[PDB]
């Protein structure tokens, strides 16, 4: 019993960050077989940020220019591309230590496990959600940029996220693996901000259930309702319309709780009204939206990697 | 206020 | 910027973890150089909880009795004997991947970082604090004891708890490792039960300096008040007393926030006797109470000018 907000085990990413230092400028790498991707504004200096022109700036730099630390042994750079907002650095050396990897792009409303790191050194891991403005509610300081985010399935790892920015509202934005920026920014210190932030409906939902599992069950109710009668107060409190799509992914928690999908919805419906008025639910006052259908699934079924 | 790259 | 619940990397803990199996029963294990650390009543059947005696039942296992195995090679145990509740397996291979360690035992309010485990493989990490209640607030189900609690400070590894049971409101009991229980409890099928559970009150504060260094600060009040007076205050919302070293340990923040710790420990009086009229701090309609001020500092960076 117990519902926490986990993280994946981090052990297969740490062995996998390196320092990569260009000048004045150290951020992280995540050194994978013999490519080092870090982004790219590691290029930059803390002058070169108001439109920083990256084509050239990268022209400038040779491999040479590319200092790269796994720990204390440096590892020679014999090779740089720029591909979109990343940096991939050949170097000589696989890295021994390189899980079963593949890079994925994430939805919004999905989540991953960030490993936060500074010098190449991690620091902490904590689980975050692709909002549906493509921004995360993170816990980031400056030198964290190359920080990754990532799912574990088995034994291999699903890189899904790179850090490289805080927009002005301390939110942070970043890239996949290929260097393609979740939402519209870019890396440039510039006035950029993020749109409406919606709640993850199907999030709260499979939330829910977790609590039903746990014994938190204050908030059932005997009425049931329609899916698009239910849309309407959802649009209503910014909360993203649920598809059917969402009812079917929310199918094994309903049949493992007996709940219908329907029935929970307007559960939420008269919580998103009358509220929770004193009462807890899995410790908090407030609805829960960073956890997915399969996010309560591994914690309650006790997955393991 | 601006982005800050980290 | 920005602020969240935050583990410490478990890879140097993943490492360690070991499966141990007595008959019917499996549960995890912690292997550093050549010892398997495990709880005790991995040796005791359903029956047995009922009113076991783990000398005797001890004493009648041999080595051979007990599967170790990291992940699917098995690791021979040449010994076994008992600390508290825990058990000691002496194998014949060191475990090459122990980091530097230490078993510490920790204090009511401080927190930890939990590798949740099966088999002994890892199933996730999430970040606790031991409850004055001695109990904690985890995500455990049948197969978990065995985990461990740590930090890591360095390099080096604090393990101060290892799990063994879950109490019948749904939180968590467990040793420090050598053995002894963080509580009143014991390992053995009887009625028990965690004491009124109370709130960490230098948690709190350090949590509210938090709100402050994030941009949240229409909490704070125009007061101040005394060490004895709010502890008197906190007593009747069943808050934990503020010691001195509390207040040391929140100096940090003071200085760097320049808002004195019994101003603040003021402003929390406000919010406890009016609440917070659907005003949300840091994201949360509740004082959160597991984030330590150390846990504050390394998260918010913040300059003290002189």
């Amino acid at each position: 019993s117990g519902f926490r907000k986990m993280a994946f085990p981090s052990g297969k990413v740490e062995g996998c960050m390196v320092q990569v230092t260009c000048g004045t400028t150290t951020l992280n790498g995540l050194w994978l077989d013999d490519v080092v991707y870090c982004p790219r504004h590691v290029i930059c200096t803390s002058e070169d940020m108001l439109n920083p022109n990256y084509e050239d700036l990268l022209i400038r730099k040779s491999n040479h220019n590319f200092l790269v630390q796994a720990g204390n042994v440096q590892l020679r750079v014999i090779g740089h591309s720029m591909q979109n907002c990343v940096l991939k650095l050949k170097v000589d050396t696989a890295n021994p230590k390189t899980p079963k990897y593949k890079f994925v792009r994430i939805q919004p409303g999905q989540t991953f496990s960030v490993l936060a790191c500074y010098n190449g050194s991690p620091s902490g891991v904590y689980q975050c959600a692709m909002r549906p403005n493509f921004t995360i509610k993170g816990s980031f300081l400056n030198g964290s940029a190359g920080s990754v985010g990532f799912n574990i399935d088995y034994d291999c790892v699903s890189f899904c996220y790179m850090h490289h920015m805080e927009l002005p509202t301390g939110v942070h934005a970043g890239t996949d693996l290929e260097g393609n920026f979740y939402g519209p920014f870019v890396d440039r210190q510039t006035a950029q901000a993020a749109g409406t932030d919606t709640t993850i409906t199907v999030n709260v939902l499979a939330w829910l259930y977790a609590a039903v599992i746990n014994g938190d069950r204050w908030f059932l109710n005997r009425f049931t309702t329609t899916l698009n009668d239910f849309n309407l107060v959802a649009m209503k409190y910014n909360y993203e319309p649920l598809t059917q799509d969402h009812v079917d992914i929310l199918g094994p928690l309903s049949a493992q709780t007996g709940i219908a999908v329907l029935d929970m919805c307007a559960s939420l419906k008269e919580l998103l009204q009358n509220g929770m008025n004193g009462r807890t639910i899995l410790g908090s006052a407030l609805l829960e939206d960073e956890f997915t259908p399969f996010d309560v699934v591994r914690q309650c079924s006790g997955v393991t990697f | 206020k601006v982005a800050t790259v980290q």
